[PDB]
RNA sequence: AGCGUGCUACUUAUACUUCACCGUGAUUGCUGUUUUGACGCUUUCACGAGUAGGCAGGCGUGGAGGUCAGUGACGAAGCCUU
RNA sequence: UUGCUUAAUUGAACGUGGACAAUUGAAUGAAGAGCUUUUAGUGGGCCAUUUUUGGUAAGCAGAACUGGCGAUGCGGGAUGA
RNA sequence: GCCUAGACCGAGGACUGCGGUUUUUACCUAGGAUGUUGGCAUAAUGAUCUUAAGUCGCCCGUCUUGAAACACGGACCAAGGAGUCUAACGUCUAUGCGAGUGUUUGGGUGUAAAACCCGUACGCGUAAUGAAAGUGAACGAAGGUGGGGGCCCAUUAGGGUGCA
RNA sequence: GCGAGAGACCGAUAGCGAACAAGUACAGUGAUGGAAAGAUGAAAAGAACUUUGAAAAGAGAGUGAAAAAGUACGUGAAAUUGUUGAAAGGGAAGGGCUUGAGAUCAGACUUGGUAUUUUGCAUGCGGUUUACCGGGCCAG
C-alpha cells in the first residue's frame, strides 16, 4: 500500500529526504555495473572477489541432463523403505530376507555415507556408491547391487 | 542545562510484547506476564521474554535435539520446553518416551512423540503441572545455522559466503579468489 | 449490601493495621533510643575534639611551641560553571564527580587521587572545607538518596536504614557523622547521596566568577569560606 | 508527596533526629565551658609583635 | 467534538475528600489592639471616622462604637486589617459588653429597639469617660484624612 | 557620567532552586477484588535545542469490502460569516 | 601427557590433585555490560584561544590539539555566524 | 534560642506511613487548604475579534563557510503540479506448513475473470569441493577446554546438568 | 475492422486531441500543426400588458416551487471592484506578547432537596413566588 510509504511522510520537507547538497540526480557514478575496475573496485573487491577474469575451461553445448545424479546419504536411506512396513523390516530382516531399497526408482544416482544405519541387513540398489558408503552397508550385513 | 553522561530518552531495546497480533499467543503472554511478576522463579521470567521473540530468534527445535538433551545425566524424565515449533527428524533411529511442551508440533513430530509413549502438550498445560517450571529443561534451536548468516560479516580473508545468485566456475572465482589471477582474499 | 461488606472489611483491616502499628512502634522505640544515643555520642565527641584541639593550641602557645592543625580530610565541591565549552579531560573529571550541572555539590574525601582529580576540575568549581552545621543543613534541606537509580527525598530514617544498614548507618545523624569525621564508609554514604542541587547565592557572586578565589574570583579553594558560600546558596 | 524542611518543620525534625529534643532541653546550643582566666602568650609568642 | 463513545470504565462517582489536618488555631491580634483603644476606619461607609474599640468577637472582628451621638457610628463589627490602632485609650472597664457577640449582629431601613437601648446604655458610659479627657469628644467627632506631606511610614499614631 | 583602585547596595536570561501542567524514557505494584479495558490501571524518578537525515504516533483526500436496519427535498453536498 | 627439547629423569606447553575466602589485593564514576544486522545524509567547510609554516602583510594561504559556528534559539558585546 | 513584616503556591482526594503531645486507642502543626464572612448570578469573572499604547519583530524559498542582502524565482488568485509501477534482488517482521515447501502452466468445478477442488512434473531446499577427470562428510555418548541462562541436589557458600 | 459484455479507472485544465456542427475553427506556400467549447427549468410556462426612453433597456406587472433559476441561465469561491457601515492613519504596512477600550460570546441557583403560596391540565403531572437547608463564581 502507498499510504504506508515514506514518500507520504516527506511531504512538506523541501528535499524529500534526499539531502540539500547531494540532491537526487539522474545517474551519478554511472549506469549498471559501470566503473568496476576504476571507481567501483573498492566495492567489488571487498564484496564480490573473483568477479573479473576467466577460470577453467569452456564446455561447448553443455547438457545438464548428462550430470543428473541426486545424492542420498545413509541416515536418510531407510526413508525410502515403505512407511507402513519400516518397523517390521527393522525386526525381521536377516541375511536370508532383507528389505530391498531401489534408490534409482526414488530419484537418486549415488549413495553417500553420512550418518549411521540400523544394525539391520538391507539390499541397496544404486547407480553409484562411495567407498565409505558401501563399507557401512556391508557392516550391518547388507549389500550393494549395481543397477543402470 | 545538563552535561549528559548517557543518551537521553532511550528505549530499552528489548521486546516487551510480541510483534504478532495473534490473540492466542497474547493469551500465553497474559499467563506468563502474571507468572513472571509473582513467582520469583527464574523459569517464568525466561519464558515471558522468549514468547516475545521473533521467528528467527526462536529457531525450530528438531526432535533430535530433544533426544540429546534427554540423554544428559539425570535428565531422562525432565519436561522438555520449546518456545516455538518442534519439527521431525527422519534421520533418527529411535525416540524415547518424553513429555514435551511446545507452541506447535509438526505432523511427524506429534506422531513420533506419541508413537514412542510420550506426550505432546501446549505451554498452558505446562503451567498447571509445573507453574514454576520445576524439573524442566528449555531447548533452543540453532541460531547461526540460518542461510542469511552465511553472508554476515563478509570481507577479505573473512571466509563468509558471498551474496550471489548463481554458483559456478564463471561466478566470482577469478580475480581476488586466486593467486594465479592477481591476489587472493 | 456492599456498603456493609466494604465497611466491615475497612474496620477489620483497620484493626489489624492498628495492632501491627502498635507492635512496629514498640519495636522501633528501641531503634530510636539507639539513634538518640548515637547522636548524643556524636555530639559529645565533636565537643571533645574541639576542646582538645583548643587545649593543644593553648598548651603549644604556653610551651614555646606551635600546634600545627591536622590537614582537612573532607571537602565540598560545587560546580559553578555551565555545561558549554569544556575541554574533554576536565569534562570527564566533572562527569566522574557527578557534577553535570551548575550549582551541583558533592562531598569528596581528600587523598591524592581525588586531589589530583579536583585539581583538574579546579577552574570550574568552588570548593572548601565544610563545617558540621553546613553538612547538617545540606543533608536536611537538600539531602536525597539514589534508590534504584532514582532521586528520593530523605524524609524518613527507614530509607537510610534500608539502604545503609549494612554500613552501620541507621539515621540521618549517622550519615552526617559519617560524612563529617571521614569514616570507613564515606564512599558508600556519599555515593548513595544524590548530588546536591543548590540555588544561586543570595547576594550574588563576586564581580567575576571564573577566576581563582585568591585573585578575587570564585574558583579554587576558599576553605572555611565555603561555609559562607554554602550559606548563600543553600 | 511534598518535602518538608526539618529545619522549618519541628515535627519532621523530631522524626529524623530524636536527640534534637535533648539538645533543646539541655540548651546544648548555648552550653557554657568552665575554665580559668589565663593568658599563655605572655612569653615567646610576643615574637608576633616585632622582629 | 468527535464520535468517541464513553466507556464502561468511565465512572461518575465523586470521591470523598482526604482527611484534612487544618485544625484552626486562634487569631493573634496586634499588641496595639487593646479594648478602649481609639481606632481609625480606613474603608467602608464610615471611613475616616475615629471610633472606640470595645470587644474582640469570636468572628475575628472588633466591636466598635462611635459613640453614635458624637460620631454617627453605631455599634458594629469591623475587620482588624481595616483599622489604624492609635495610642489614645479610653477606660472601658465601666462599660458592660457581656451581651454582645456574633449572634447579636445576625442578619435577619429600621433598627431593633434592643439595639437602640444598647446604643444609649453604652454611649452613656462612653461619654462619661470621654468627658474626662479635654477635646477627646471633639477629636472623636472629627474625621481623619491624610494632609499634603503626611508620610504614614514616619507618623506615630 | 573620564582614568587606576577599593567598598556597600541594587538591576536582570529560555541558566540555577521549589512548585504546577505536557510529552519521552525508565520504574513500583495490579487476577480466590479481574472488576464488562492487562494493547489496561497505578507508584516513583530522571530527562526535553536542532539543519541534512532516520524512525514513531497521528490529521486530511479519491475510490473499495463490511458495519451504523446512520443523515437527507420537513433540505445532502458545496459556499459566506468576531 | 608429547612424535617437541635436553647429556639427562633437563625443560616447553597443556593438565590431575592440594593450599590461600570476602580488604579477592588503589581511587572515582557507571540510566548496566556485551553483541549483531541493516540503511539515510555527508564526503565545498569556516571561526576563537594556544602551538605553528609560506608571505612585508592580508577579513591571505596552509597544518596540530581542543572548543564552537555550520545545525542554535536565549541574556550581554549598540550593531555582528 | 526568641520576636516580627511581605510575596507566590494549595498539587493530592475514604483509610493504610513515620513521628510528636500524650490529660486518652485522645489530640496534633505529623504521607500536599481549610474555616468563616461579604458581594454577584439582567451580572462581578473569563475568552476571542478590532483597535490604541509599551516593548521587541528585516522577505520568504534556494544554493552557500556565510543572505535582509547591491545573489536568484516570486504582481495577484483559482484549478492542475513532482520518488511511481514493474522484473529480479538484500535486511527485518508477521503468517502457513515444515525435510520439505509452492493449488492457479494446466485439469476439475462454478451462482462464471471470483470462490471451491486435483495432481505429474518443475523451481528452491535437503552436499560439498575441484579447471576438470572425479571424489564425496562419526576415533569418541557427533569431540575436548574456559564461560553460559535455565533446570536438579544442596545447606552462606558448594556440587551436578548445562540449550542458544 | 465487426459485434458484445465489463471495471476498487477519469469525471469537462481529468478522461482520447475531440462528452458539443473535432481532426472542427484557425495558421502555414508546403510537409504539417491544431484548439476553445457540457449544466435555465418538471415543463418555455423564454416575461402578455402598461409606462419612460431614439433605441438597448428600465420601472410596474406576469410565469414559475424558486427570477436568491431570464438562454450574460444550477450551485456561483478567490484574485479584482462599487456602495453602505465601522475604524485607523506625521517618510510603508503587516506580526508576537500584554493590558485598556468597544463589539461579540460563554457560564450553575444545578434535573438543587423540603412544604407553602398559586395556576394550566390527565387522585396526579409542569410551572411560578414566598420560607429554610445547601450549592456555583469573585473576593476579604
Ligand atoms: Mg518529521
Ligand atoms: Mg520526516
Ligand atoms: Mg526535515
Ligand atoms: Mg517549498
Ligand atoms: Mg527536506
Ligand atoms: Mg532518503
Ligand atoms: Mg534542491
Ligand atoms: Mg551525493
Ligand atoms: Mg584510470
Ligand atoms: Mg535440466
Ligand atoms: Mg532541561
Ligand atoms: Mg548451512
Ligand atoms: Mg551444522
Ligand atoms: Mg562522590
Ligand atoms: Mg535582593
Ligand atoms: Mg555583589
Ligand atoms: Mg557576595
Ligand atoms: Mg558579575
Ligand atoms: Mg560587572
Ligand atoms: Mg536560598
Ligand atoms: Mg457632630
Ligand atoms: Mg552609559
Ligand atoms: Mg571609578
Ligand atoms: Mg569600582
Ligand atoms: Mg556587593
Ligand atoms: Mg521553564
Ligand atoms: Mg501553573
Ligand atoms: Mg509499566
Ligand atoms: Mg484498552
Ligand atoms: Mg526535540
Ligand atoms: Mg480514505
Ligand atoms: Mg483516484
Ligand atoms: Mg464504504
Ligand atoms: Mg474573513
Ligand atoms: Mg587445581
Ligand atoms: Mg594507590
Ligand atoms: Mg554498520
Ligand atoms: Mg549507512
Ligand atoms: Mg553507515
Ligand atoms: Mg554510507
Ligand atoms: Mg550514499
Ligand atoms: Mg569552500
Ligand atoms: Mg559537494
Ligand atoms: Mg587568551
Ligand atoms: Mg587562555
Ligand atoms: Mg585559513
Ligand atoms: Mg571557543
Ligand atoms: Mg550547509
Ligand atoms: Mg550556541
Ligand atoms: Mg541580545
Ligand atoms: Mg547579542
Ligand atoms: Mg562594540
Ligand atoms: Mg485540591
Ligand atoms: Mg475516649
Ligand atoms: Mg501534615
Ligand atoms: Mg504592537
Ligand atoms: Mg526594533
Ligand atoms: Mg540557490
Ligand atoms: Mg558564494
Ligand atoms: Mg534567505
Ligand atoms: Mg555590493
Ligand atoms: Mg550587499
Ligand atoms: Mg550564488
Ligand atoms: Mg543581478
Ligand atoms: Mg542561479
Ligand atoms: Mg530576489
Ligand atoms: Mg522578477
Ligand atoms: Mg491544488
Ligand atoms: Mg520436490
Ligand atoms: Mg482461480
Ligand atoms: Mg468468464
Ligand atoms: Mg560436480
Ligand atoms: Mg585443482
Ligand atoms: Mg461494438
Ligand atoms: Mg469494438
Ligand atoms: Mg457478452
Ligand atoms: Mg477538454
Ligand atoms: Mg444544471
Ligand atoms: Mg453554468
Ligand atoms: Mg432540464
Ligand atoms: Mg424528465
Ligand atoms: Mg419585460
Ligand atoms: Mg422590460
Ligand atoms: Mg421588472
Ligand atoms: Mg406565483
Ligand atoms: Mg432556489
Ligand atoms: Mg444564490
Ligand atoms: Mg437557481
Ligand atoms: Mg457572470
Ligand atoms: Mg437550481
Ligand atoms: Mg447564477
Ligand atoms: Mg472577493
Ligand atoms: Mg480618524
Ligand atoms: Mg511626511
Ligand atoms: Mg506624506
Ligand atoms: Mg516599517
Ligand atoms: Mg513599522
Ligand atoms: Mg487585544
Ligand atoms: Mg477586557
Ligand atoms: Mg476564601
Amino acid at each position: 500500500p502507498t499510504r504506508l510509504t515514506k514518500t507520504r511522510k516527506h511531504r512538506g520537507n523541501v528535499s524529500a529526504g534526499k539531502g540539500r547538497i547531494g540532491k537526487h540526480r539522474k545517474h551519478p557514478g554511472g549506469r549498471g555495473k559501470a566503473g568496476g575496475q576504476h571507481h567501483h573496485r573498492t566495492n567489488l573487491d571487498k564484496y564480490h572477489p573473483g568477479y573479473f577474469g576467466k577460470v577453467g575451461m569452456r564446455y561447448f553445448h553443455k547438457q545438464q541432463n548428462h550430470f543428473w545424479r541426486p545424492e542420498i546419504n545413509l541416515d536418510k536411506l531407510w526413508t525410502l523403505v515403505d512407511s507402513e512396513k519400516k518397523d517390521e523390516y527393522l525386526s525381521k530382516s536377516s541375511a536370508s530376507a532383507a528389505p530391498v531399497i531401489d534408490t534409482l526408482a526414488h530419484g537418486y544416482g549415488k549413495v553417500l555415507g553420512k550418518g549411521r544405519l540400523p544394525e539391520v541387513p538391507v539390499i541397496v540398489k544404486a547407480r553409484f556408491v562411495s567407498k565409505l558408503a558401501e563399507e557401512k552397508i556391508r557392516a550391518v550385513g547388507g549389500v550393494v547391487e549395481l543397477v543402470a | 542545562g545538563r552535561d549528559h553522561t548517557s543518551k537521553q530518552h532511550v528505549r530499552s531495546g528489548h521486546r516487551t510484547a510480541p510483534k504478532s497480533d495473534n490473540v492466542y499467543l497474547q493469551l500465553l503472554v497474559k499467563l506468563y506476564s502474571f507468572l513472571a511478576r509473582r513467582t520469583d522463579a527464574p523459569f517464568n521470567k525466561v519464558i515471558l521474554k522468549s514468547l516475545f521473540l521473533s521467528k528467527i530468534n526462536r529457531p525450530p527445535v528438531s526432535v533430535s535435539r530433544i533426544s540429546r538433551a534427554l540423554k544428559q545425566k539425570g535428565a531422562a524424565e525432565k519436561t522438555i520446553v520449546v518456545v516455538g515449533t518442534v519439527t521431525d527428524d527422519n534421520r533418527l533411529l529411535e525416540f524415547p518416551k518424553a513429555t514435551i511442551a511446545a507452541l506447535r508440533f509438526t505432523a511427524g513430530a506429534k506422531d513420533r512423540i506419541l508413537k514412542n509413549g510420550g506426550e505432546a502438550i501446549t505451554l498452558d498445560q505446562l503451567a498447571l503441572r509445573a507453574p514454576k517450571g520445576q524439573n524442566t529443561l528449555i531447548v533452543r534451536g540453532p541460531r547461526n545455522s540460518r542461510e542469511a548468516v552465511r553472508h554476515f560479516g563478509f570481507g577479505p580473508h573473512k571466509g563468509k559466503a558471498p551474496r550471489i545468485l548463481s554458483k559456478g566456475r564463471k561466478f566470482e572465482r577469478a580475480r581476488g579468489r586466486r593467486r594465479s589471477r592477481g591476489f587472493k582474499v | 449490601e456492599t456498603l456493609q461488606k466494604k465497611e466491615k472489611a475497612q474496620q477489620k483491616t483497620a484493626e489489624e493495621r492498628a495492632a501491627a502499628k502498635k507492635v512496629r512502634k514498640a519495636a522501633n522505640k528501641e531503634k530510636r533510643k539507639v539513634i538518640f544515643d548515637r547522636a548524643a555520642a556524636y555530639q559529645k565527641e565533636y565537643t571533645e575534639a574541639e576542646r582538645s584541639v583548643i587545649k593543644a593550641k593553648r598548651d603549644a602557645k604556653a610551651s614555646n611551641s606551635y600546634y600545627v592543625d591536622a590537614q582537612p580530610k573532607l571537602v565540598f565541591v560545587v560546580r559553578i560553571k555551565g555545561i558549554n565549552k569544556i575541554p574533554p579531560k576536565p569534562r570527564k573529571v566533572l562527569q566522574l564527580l557527578r557534577l553535570t550541572q551548575i550549582n551541583a555539590g558533592v562531598f569528596v574525601r581528600l587523598t591524592k587521587a581525588t586531589s589530583e582529580l579536583i585539581k583538574l576540575a579546579e577552574p570550574y568549581v568552588a570548593y572548601g572545607y565544610p563545617s558540621l552545621s553546613t553538612i547538617r543543613q545540606l543533608v536536611y534541606k537538600r539531602g536525597f538518596g539514589k534508590v534504584n537509580k532514582q532521586r528520593i527525598a530523605l524524609s524518613d530514617n527507614a530509607i537510610i536504614e534500608a539502604n545503609l544498614g549494612k554500613f552501620n548507618i541507621l539515621s540521618i545523624e549517622d550519615l552526617i557523622h559519617e560524612i563529617y569525621t571521614v569514616g570507613p564508609n564515606f564512599k558508600q554514604v556519599s555515593n548513595f547521596l544524590w548530588p546536591f542541587k543548590l540555588s544561586n547565592p543570595n547576594g550574588g557572586f563576586r564581580a567575576r566568577k571564573f577566576q581563582h578565589f585568591i585573585q578575587g574570583g570564585d574558583t579554587g579553594n576558599r576553605e572555611q569560606f565555603i561555609n559562607a558560600l554554602v550559606k548563600q546558596m543553600n | 508527596v511534598l518535602k518538608k524542611n526539618p529545619l522549618k518543620n519541628k515535627q519532621v525534625l523530631l522524626r529524623l533526629n530524636p536527640y534534637a529534643k535533648a539538645y533543646a532541653a539541655e540548651k546544648v546550643g548555648s552550653a557554657k565551658v568552665e575554665q580559668a582566666k589565663v593568658k599563655p602568650s605572655k612569653g615567646q609568642f610576643a615574637e608576633v609583635l616585632k622582629n | 467534538m468527535s464520535q468517541v463513545a464513553p466507556k464502561w470504565y468511565q465512572s461518575e462517582d465523586v470521591p470523598a475528600p482526604k482527611q484534612t489536618r487544618k485544625t484552626a488555631r486562634p487569631q493573634k491580634l496586634r499588641a496595639s489592639l487593646v479594648p478602649g483603644t481609639v481606632l481609625i476606619l480606613l474603608a467602608g461607609r464610615f471611613r475616616g471616622k475615629r471610633v472606640v474599640y470595645l470587644k474582640n468577637l469570636e468572628d475575628n472582628t472588633l466591636l466598635v462604637s462611635g459613640p453614635f451621638k458624637v460620631n454617627g457610628v453605631p455599634l458594629r463589627r469591623v475587620n482588624a486589617r481595616y483599622v489604624i490602632a492609635t495610642s489614645t485609650k479610653v477606660n472601658v472597664s465601666g462599660v458592660d459588653v457581656s451581651k454582645f457577640n456574633v449572634e447579636y449582629f445576625a442578619r435577619e431601613k429600621e433598627i431593633k429597639a434592643e439595639r437602640v437601648a444598647d446604643q444609649k446604655s453604652v454611649d452613656a458610659a462612653l461619654l462619661s469617660e470621654i468627658k474626662k479627657t479635654p477635646l477627646l469628644k471633639q477629636y472623636l467627632a472629627a474625621s481623619f484624612s491624610l494632609k499634603n506631606g503626611d508620610r504614614p511610614h514616619l507618623l506615630k499614631f
